[PDB]
């Protein structure tokens, strides 16, 4: 996250880690057993950290729960990057309480101009490199599908949609991958792609996830 | 033909960050890199073996 601020301990309870010896990319858990990321994360042997703060420093509300399942969707493109989402389900249930919880899914689609809350342990930078220990957040609008496909003729789908600013600044980053872009209590977004981080007139782009919701409870129900 | 093995590492737009592995012609190495996790081009290795064994003397 570039030009966000320190989330503070847990204050993001629905965020976890995807590790592989590694963070690697974040995740938003749905319920007790499921995660929401990005298909372009999905890696061999994935452990679910949840209730973290300190990536790098076992605090004592961690849940290390290795994935059981890691469902990509069926229609994910690789090359358009269509479809850029991915179920997993955690081996065993995670305690739920305040410091690890669930996020409601979208019962309807955010709007352009709605501000949203972005958090991960991504770079901190637009240019160089820079890894947190303690999560990151970021509050951004999300933007018309007009203004994203100007900013990326050719390359916006209906499953996707920008968030940010303009101006630069301000954005998600490598490492952020999988991770939420949460409006009003409900996720409507998943951390994606984008050209580099914060640059100017090139906002983030985020897997539409009202769109997928159907899916998402069908998929997570017959496994 | 264009060596491969001689192109800069490529990150690209997708924002994960998974340690890969590139070989590094001035270096004359296989060196790590931050790989987003797509659109990846092939001097992109998933361990240091795969990528000496590929461009190892490039
Ligand atoms: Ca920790
Ligand atoms: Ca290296
Ligand atoms: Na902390």
């Amino acid at each position: 996250i570039v030009g966000g601020y320190t989330c503070g301990a847990n204050t993001v309870p629905y965020q976890v880690s995807l590790n592989s010896g590694y963070h690697f990319c974040g995740g938003s858990l749905i319920n007790s057993q499921w995660v929401v990321s990005a298909a372009h994360c999905y890696k061999s042997g994935i452990q679910v950290r949840l209730g973290e703060d300190n990536i790098n420093v076992v605090e004592g509300n961690e849940q290390f729960i290795s994935a059981s399942k890691s469902i990509v969707h069926p229609s994910y493109n690789s090359n358009t990057l269509n479809n850029d989402i991915m179920l997993i389900k955690l081996k065993s249930a995670a305690s739920l309480x305040s410091r690890v919880a669930s996020i409601s899914l979208p019962t309807s689609c955010a709007s352009a101009g709605t501000q949203c809350l972005i958090s991960g342990w991504g770079n901190t930078k637009s240019s160089g490199t820079s890894y947190p220990d303690v999560l990151k957040c970021l509050k951004a609008p999300i933007l018309s599908d007009s203004s994203c496909k100007s900013a990326y003729p050719g390359q916006i789908t209906s499953n996707m949609f920008c968030a940010g600013y303009l101006e630069g600044g301000k954005d998600s980053c490598q490492g952020d991958s999988g991770g939420p872009v949460v409006c009003s209590g409900k996720l409507q977004g998943i951390v994606s792609w984008g050209s580099g981080c914060a640059q100017k007139n090139k906002p983030g782009v985020y897997t539409k996830v009202c769109n997928y919701v159907s899916w998402i409870k069908q998929t997570i129900a017959s496994n | 033909r264009p060596d491969f093995c001689l192109e800069p590492p490529y990150t690209g737009p997708c924002k994960a960050r998974i340690i890969r592995y590139f070989y590094n012609a001035k270096a004359g190495l296989c060196q790590t890199f931050v790989g987003g996790g797509c659109r990846a081009k092939r001097n992109n290795f998933k361990s240091a073996e795969d990528c000496m064994r590929t461009c190892g003397g490039a």
